[PDB]
């Protein structure tokens, strides 16, 4: 898991 | 579980920054492809977004 992606949440 | 999203991207051969695409590679580059968006969930990445919207590109029958 970790921050593999990048995860700005749009909302 | 969750489908191992950490894999390779085909782009770069290497491991980093990567999205699951749900009708494609199990794990494919979202940097590479330039996305600036992530969502959540089955996503298209413009490759299969790309196909789907020239739909059946021969007519049937
Ligand atoms: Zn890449
Ligand atoms: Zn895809």
């Amino acid at each position: 898991s970790t921050g593999r992606v990048k995860k700005p949440h749009r909302y | 579980q969750d489908g191992r999203n950490d894999f390779y991207c085909w782009v770069c051969h290497r491991e980093g920054q990567v999205l699951c695409c749900e009708l494609c590679p199990r794990v494919y580059h979202a940097k590479c492809l330039r996305l600036t968006s992530e969502p959540e969930g089955d996503w298209f990445c413009p490759e299969c977004e790309k196909i789907t919207v020239a739909e059946c590109i021969e007519t049937q029958s």
